[PDB]
């Protein structure tokens, strides 16, 4: 009964142990590469003048 | 959804006639109604307009002051009372609807039209074509040059194209520019330039015959063009 | 006014829309909302069987009953078998909290455990509600119902199996008054809210009169802050 | 016995707690020391929207990044226009308690949430000028907390009975029921490819589901209190949660663990909404200490706070072109910062 | 500051000499008084106000 | 027509105001009440307008009452300059300034007759006519202001500078022989309509308010009765002595009071004393009406924290 609910936890945890894991140093590099290659196209990083800004006033 | 309307008949000049447009099928109080007439040999001319909640009322130059308009929200009817008509007001009158927000489609549904027969600064829109012949299959384009710059300062070029299949009531094709109305096929596609405009039909069939009024909406009075007929 | 012909008609819509919110916020703020807490078996569905003027909504059922030109609104949170910490801030700004406690829950044991009697269970439900951080200036109407069931149960079974240190006699007037002051000693907030208790019966009609008398208090007390007297 | 199978679970939990440590050779704050700071980012209140008369509970931008829906608890769900302050529609709700709203990617639909656990879907671009209910998606048993749209026919609703569900709209039924949490789910958000979605529960757990099959792919427990808000890094390889631990933690989806927590010692109140900016550098966050801090997302230091709200900050959203952010507070004003 | 009072309250109407007194002070019934007042005084330090209505009063501010 | 050296009745009128023992002290009161009712009255200008979300019926009466009390003190040092030395300029200067006093003397009292009728509607009629205060709150406030311009139009009409013997000049208001007799009519009718009408409407609405506050049982009726009993007992402290001795010389001039030269000099010495009582109505008018409740006590300390 309640062991059947607790039986679904361990077979779910069997699925968590099978995914591959890249290293964090490479996980953060792709997080760093996408953060800089798109940094010129963010109106919050680089503030644009009120000409090309749709919020002028 | 429909806008059936009644009145008219035959009126002695200088008299009066009350025109009713009983609009059944939608939420009336959110629709700024217009009134567009059509002389029996000529094109379309704008006549009147009343906004939502009877707030703002414009008029044409020809009918200013002698044509009065009124809305009846609970009775769900629209009233146009005409005082002292001339002989230049004999026309078919259309009761059209329009709702105005961001991304709307004004002039979308046009009434069936009643006949009114008598007894005996504004922007212009030209349409250089008139009565072109076309076979089904050839990609035909209809030009419509304006006079003022229809491109406003917020990107919109307010040019509503139209269509009128023969006999029946007109209908929207292309609102502001290159937007398709709800229920038209992908064959009709416009392309604008601010003063020069073009309605491109890619492929066409026998139901696309009729005249094609281009209408501006940049400022009142909003003037249609003398539309180009399409034949076989 | 540097606007196109359509955009001038757009702000005509957005001031007709804005008219229909400010002329509707002046209709909801004239009416009185009331949260209706308590246990699910503690006479909670009985006090809505007093006056009821108004199956998919398994969460919250409203009751738009009115009395002497005052559209009340009772919000039975009964279907919420979820965490109270996550949605109780939606009810901050309610006018008054109608709490309910069945008076026959002194000796009736809880269902799932043969311990923490339902009077002690409803007390710890009331202490979390009354001293909640979102409910400070909101008074608490407290109903004690089933008072036609209580007085013949204490004749044959003693009260002191619920409270350990009572030291009093066993009449309805003196003992139920002890339970009544047992609940009013639970607020750490003494002067920022005032509990209007009541011993309602199951058959009488006087409680809807009472809830009007306790909303007219807290509406007055909500008006003393806005006018500046209190 | 029951403890004999749970000892395997603690061993399997000790397996995955061992594998994350075998991969964390160097954290985020040691690999990006050789970067420039972003500098102070002050954002001015360009517009302010003042239509509601209650607490703004959620918001969502349209994917044209101009329209904006906002839902308050007076029973109104107003669709604003952000460029010029206009109310396009004011949709009156059936149940006045509304805990979330979401706008369509096509721009056609909008769905209120609810404390009556019925996610009703409204239709905007319709005949007859109304906004009528398309379908009411009854079938949860708790309350409802966040219901984003996959497209115009699939909507992913989190709920308050620990069941994230995926509905159809042409028919009223569910298709899957993502179960596996213990405390009730408080927020979700879809990936940019709409194949995966995370959901922040109330037991300090965030789980990455998948939309098609319906099983939890990864779980992420790093917090101590409940996870109150969630959002994606804009490529779908990382997501940041927000909690009542006052700590936005940035996880990821291919290295299983937590990369960085954005903690400051002067802030003690919770987090109500988290939204990445475009290009994923400026993690915004909205606390309930009335501020709205703007964190750099690669170094943990702060930037300009977006003060100006007289109550909580209940919902954020960055537009899809990254242009503006809009915060909706618990006084009735939305403010579209820029 | 703005408080005017007429500089007469009563009137002596016993007749006496006009060659008895030294000075005259006439004040018209303009912007403060409802009647016309006349202040008379000798070098004794005594002063008095008179009513023009009586008959002898209109003989003695003129013989003086 | 004879010789008589009786000349001994002592009909001699009197008017001593020598050595200015009143006038030296009024300029240090009128400057003290100047600098306090500029600092301690513009705070209520602030806490209403710094927040801009307080828009109830009492959040806007305290605007116009603090506006009218501030604008009462705009004329304060100029009128203080005329109490010591007399009037300084021609007819334009006192006709607009004493217009500006009397539009604010009536609006500064009729709003107290307007807050009180709002304080009756928001408490006693908390179920039925609680609607009627919010619907027309801008309409009733302007009609109170528009009433005050009407009563102050006969001040602008009749006023011009008047010179006289043995007094420094100060402008008076009528033309003709009935100058004193019609200035009594322009006194008694609007200075009762500015006093006995607000005093009757405050004691017939705060009485019904204190009827229900004695009946209803909340936690803090012990303090809300302590303010209503104080609001009337300051408006009766400030304008009842002013309009009793202004009623006293009205009875003096006609028939009723016998007139001596020390009694009128005492009424003169009373009349200036109670306009010190009338100007201190503008002293603590923001103290008792705004800075008593928990709202502005939470409002003013909010702006000190952020600044
Ligand atoms: C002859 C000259 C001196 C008279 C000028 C009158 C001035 C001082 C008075 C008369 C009426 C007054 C207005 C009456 C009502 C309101 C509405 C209130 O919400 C704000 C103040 C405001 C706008 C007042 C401002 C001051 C005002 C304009």
């Amino acid at each position: 009964a309640s062991i059947a609910q607790a039986r679904k936890l361990v077979e779910q945890l069997k699925m968590e142990a099978n995914i591959d894991r890249i290293k964090v140093s490479k996980a953060a590099a792709d997080l760093m590469a996408y953060c800089e290659a798109h940094a010129k196209e963010d109106p919050l990083l680089t503030p644009v003048p009120a000409s090309e800004n749709p919020f002028r006033e | 959804v429909q806008l059936v309307e009644s009145g008219g008949g035959l009126v002695q000049p200088g008299g009066s006639r009350k025109l009713s447009c009983s609009a059944s099928g939608f939420a009336f109080s959110s629709f700024g109604m217009h009134w567009v007439r059509q002389a029996p040999e000529k094109g379309l001319e704008w006549v009147a307009y009343i906004s939502s909640g009877s707030g703002t009322i414009y008029y044409a130059d020809t009918v200013k002051g002698r044509f009065t308009i009124s809305r009846d929200d609970p009775k769900n009817t629209l009233f146009l009372q005409m005082t002292s008509l001339r002989s230049e007001d004999t026309a078919m009158y259309y009761c059209v609807r329009s709702i105005y927000y961001y991304g709307s489609s004004p002039f979308d549904f046009w009434g069936q039209g009643t006949t009114l027969t008598v007894s005996s600064s504004d922007i212009v829109m030209t349409q250089a074509t008139s009565s072109v012949p076309v076979t089904p299959g050839e990609s035909v384009s209809i030009s419509c040059r304006s006079s003022k710059s229809l491109l406003h300062s917020n990107g919109n070029t307010y040019l509503y194209w139209f269509l009128q299949r023969p006999g029946q009531s007109p209908q929207l094709l292309i609102y502001r520019m290159s937007n398709l109305a709800s229920g038209v096929p992908d064959r009709f596609s416009g392309s604008g330039s601010g003063t020069a405009f073009t309605l491109t039909i890619s492929r066409l069939e026998a139901e696309d015959v009729g005249v094609y009024y281009c209408m501006q909406h940049l400022e009142y009075p909003l003037t249609f063009g003398a539309g180009t007929k399409l034949e076989l | 006014c540097t606007l196109s012909a359509e955009d001038k008609a757009a702000v005509e819509r957005s001031k007709m829309i804005d008219r229909n919110l400010r002329e509707d916020g002046e209709k909801a703020a004239r009416e009185v909302k009331l949260l209706l807490l308590g246990a699910g078996e503690s006479g909670k569905s009985t006090i809505v069987k007093q006056m009821k003027i108004i199956v998919k909504t398994t969460g919250i059922v409203e009751t738009h009953f009115t009395f002497k030109d005052l559209h009340f609104k009772m919000f039975d949170v009964g279907g919420q078998r979820s965490e109270r910490k996550k949605w109780i801030h939606c009810f901050e700004g309610v006018t008054a909290i109608i709490f309910c406690v069945a008076l026959s829950d002194y000796d009736l044991v809880l269902a799932e455990d043969e311990e923490m009697n339902r009077m002690h269970e409803s007390m710890k439900l009331f202490d979390s509600i009354c001293n909640n951080k979102w409910f400070t200036d909101t008074s608490i109407i407290l109903f004690l119902n089933k008072k036609d069931l209580f007085e013949e149960k204490i004749k044959k079974s003693p009260l002191t199996i619920c409270y350990p240190e009572y030291a009093g006699s066993n009449t309805y007037e003196e003992a139920a008054a002890y339970i009544q002051c047992q609940f009013e000693d639970l607020n750490k907030r003494k002067d920022t809210k005032e509990i209007y208790t009541h011993f309602t019966c199951a058959t009488d009609t006087k409680n809807v009169q009472f809830v009007f008398d306790a909303v007219t208090d807290v509406i007055i007390k909500n008006n003393l802050k806005d006018c500046g007297l209190f | 016995e029951l403890d004999q199978l749970r000892q395997e679970a603690e061993q399997l939990k000790n397996q995955i707690r061992d594998a994350r440590k075998a991969c964390a050779d160097a954290t985020l704050s040691q690999i990006t020391n050789n970067i420039d700071p972003v500098g102070r980012i002050q954002m001015r209140t360009r517009r302010t929207l003042r239509g509601h008369l209650a607490k703004i509970y959620a918001m969502h931008w349209g994917t044209d990044s101009r329209l904006l829906v906002s839902a308050s608890q007076d029973g109104k769900l107003i669709i604003w226009d952000s460029y010029t302050t206009n109310k396009v529609h004011a949709i009156p709700l059936r149940s006045s308690w509304v805990m979330t709203c979401a706008y369509a990617p096509s721009g056609n639909y909008v769905a209120c949430g609810g404390l009556d656990n019925i996610c009703s879907i409204y239709n905007l671009k319709t005949r007859e000028g109304n906004v009528r209910v398309s379908r009411e998606l009854a079938g949860h048993t708790g309350y409802l907390s966040c219901c984003r749209f996959l497209d115009d026919n699939q909507i992913v609703t989190s709920s308050g009975d620990t069941t994230c569900a995926l509905w159809d709209i042409e028919t009223g039924q569910q298709t899957t029921t993502f179960t596996g949490h213990t405390g009730d789910v408080m927020s979700l958000s879809l990936a940019p490819d709409t194949r995966l979605f995370v959901s922040g529960a109330c037991d300090a757990s965030a789980k990455l589901w998948d939309v098609r099959e319906g099983m939890c792919r990864q779980t992420f427990t790093g917090h101590e209190s409940d996870i109150n808000a969630i959002c994606f890094f804009p490529n779908g390889n990382a997501f940041a949660t927000g909690s009542d631990d006052a700590t936005c933690r940035l996880f990821d989806l291919r290295a299983d663990q937590e990369l960085m927590t954005y903690s400051h010692d002067n802030i003690i109140c919770g987090i109500t909404s988290v939204s990445f900016s475009k290009s994923g550098r400026l993690l915004l966050a909205g606390y309930d200490d009335f501020n709205c801090n703007v964190w750099d997302a690669l170094k943990a230091d702060r930037a300009g706070v977006l003060a100006g709200h007289d109550n909580r900050v209940s919902c954020l959203g960055v537009t899809d072109d990254g242009m503006a952010v809009a915060t909706g507070s618990w006084d009735s004003f939305l403010k579209i910062w820029n | 500051a703005k408080e005017l009072r007429c500089q007469c309250i009563k009137t002596y109407s016993k007749p006496f000499h006009p060659k008895f007194i030294k000075e005259l002070r006439v004040i018209e019934s303009g912007p403060h008084c409802a009647n016309t007042e006349i202040i008379v005084k000798l070098s004794d330090g005594r002063e008095l106000c008179l009513d023009p209505k009586e008959n002898w009063v209109q003989r003695v501010v003129e013989k003086f | 027509s004879s010789t008589l050296p009786p000349f001994l009745l002592d009909a001699a009128p009197c008017e001593p105001e020598s050595l200015e023992i009143n006038k030296y002290f009024v300029v240090i009161i009128y400057a003290l009440v100047f600098l306090l009712s500029l600092l301690g009255n513009s705070l209520v200008m602030l806490v209403i307008l710094y927040s801009r979300v307080g828009r109830s019926v009492t959040d806007v009466y305290l605007l116009n009452l603090a506006l009218a009390d501030l604008l009462f003190a705009l004329t304060l040092p100029i009128w203080a300059a005329s109490k010591v030395n007399g009037w300084i300029f021609g007819t334009f200067l006192c006709k607009v300034v004493s217009l500006l006093k009397e539009v604010n003397f009536y609006s500064g009292i009729l709003l107290l007759a307007c807050i009180s009728v709002d304080r009756y509607l928001a408490i006693v009629h908390a179920t039925r006519t609680l609607t009627q205060k919010r619907y027309l709150v801008k309409f009733i406030c302007l009609s109170i202001w528009g009433l005050s311009l009407l009563l102050a139009l006969p001040v602008l009409l009749f006023r011009r500078t008047v010179y006289s013997s043995n007094v420094s000049p100060a402008c008076y208001e009528d033309m003709g022989n009935n100058t004193a007799n019609w200035r009594m009519l322009l006194r008694i009718l609007p200075q009762s309509f500015g006093f006995i009408v607000p005093l009757l409407i405050m004691l017939f609405c705060y009485g019904f308010t204190l009827r229900t506050l004695f009946k209803a049982h909340m936690g803090q009726k012990h303090r809300a009765m302590r303010v209503i009993f104080a609001v009337v007992l300051i408006f009766l402290l400030c304008w009842l002595p002013y309009n009793l001795v202004l009623l006293a010389d009205t009875l003096m001039r006609t028939q009723v009071i016998q007139e001596t030269c020390e009694r009128r000099n005492h009424i003169d010495r009373a009349l200036d004393a109670t306009e010190i009582l009338g100007i201190l109505h503008s002293c603590l008018n923001p103290l008792i009406y705004a800075f008593i409740g928990q709202k502005f006590r939470h409002g003013l300390l909010k702006i000190l924290a952020i600044h």
